[PDB]
């Protein structure tokens, strides 16, 4: 039982666009989702 | 590489890594999976004339590395025998062998 | 035929995790997400239950699009 209960937090970390990055439904849950949101900014880096 | 959760080893045996019924078989007309093992390996690492010049025990000499990706796989876990012949050709033709 | 394709259209929309609405005949493997790995299990369960003729090739390396697994179950 930890003695702190803060930080800042990514409420939309669970958000992903399964169909442009060719994964399934029930992949994408599987996949953690700091692979999902790299995979996010990494596309919005190269694209800017 | 220590092994102790037994979660990798169902992830690993859920994902068709891992032989049920032996060790490794290379090259063996029924190989089917690898075997988890354990290791832990240290070695000394030094330009060669510095070790030359410090009288250190020399046993190899390292003469070139490279890394690359088989991105074009068929799959990600997959391997791509392409790749693997165009790192060995680089690296081979940087070392000048 | 038409059984064993219902049967079998209900398996890979379960380990799939799609609707059957967009897993129609123009759908290709690709973009639905199945892997070598994802079409391992497919063909396991296939054979398992359904005791269909899907071993060594998985159903992505010759069938493209549900085209191809369609006619494989048919039987042509």
């Amino acid at each position: 039982v930890s003695g702190t209960g803060f930080g800042c937090w990514l409420h939309e970390a669970g958000e992903f666009d399964a169909a442009y990055f060719n994964m399934s439904p029930r992949e994408a849950p599987q996949v953690d989702p700091a692979q999902r949101l790299a995979l996010l900014t990494a596309t919005e880096a190269l694209e800017q | 590489n220590v092994l102790t959760n037994p979660d990798m080893t169902a992830g690993l045996d859920a994902g068709h890594f891992l032989s049920r019924s032996g060790n490794c078989k290379t090259f063996d007309d029924e190989a089917d999976g690898y075997c988890r093992g354990e290791a832990v390996v240290t070695l000394i690492l030094k330009r060669l004339p510095d070790a030359q010049a410090d009288k250190d025990p020399i046993q190899a000499s390292i003469l070139g590395i490279a890394t690359n990706h088989s991105a074009e796989a068929a799959s990600i876990t997959r391997p791509h025998a392409g790749a693997q012949q165009d790192l060995f050709q680089q690296v081979l033709t940087e070392t000048g062998l | 035929i038409g059984t064993v394709w219902r049967d079998a259209l209900k398996i890979l929309s379960e380990e799939s995790g799609l609707t059957d609405e967009e897993l129609t005949d123009d759908t290709s493997f690709a973009d639905v997400g199945v892997d070598s790995l994802m079409s391992l299990v497919i063909t396991s369960r296939l054979r398992d239950e359904l005791d269909i003729d899907f071993p060594d090739r998985a159903l992505f390396e010759e069938c493209q699009t549900i085209f191809d697994l369609r006619k494989r179950f048919s039987g042509s």
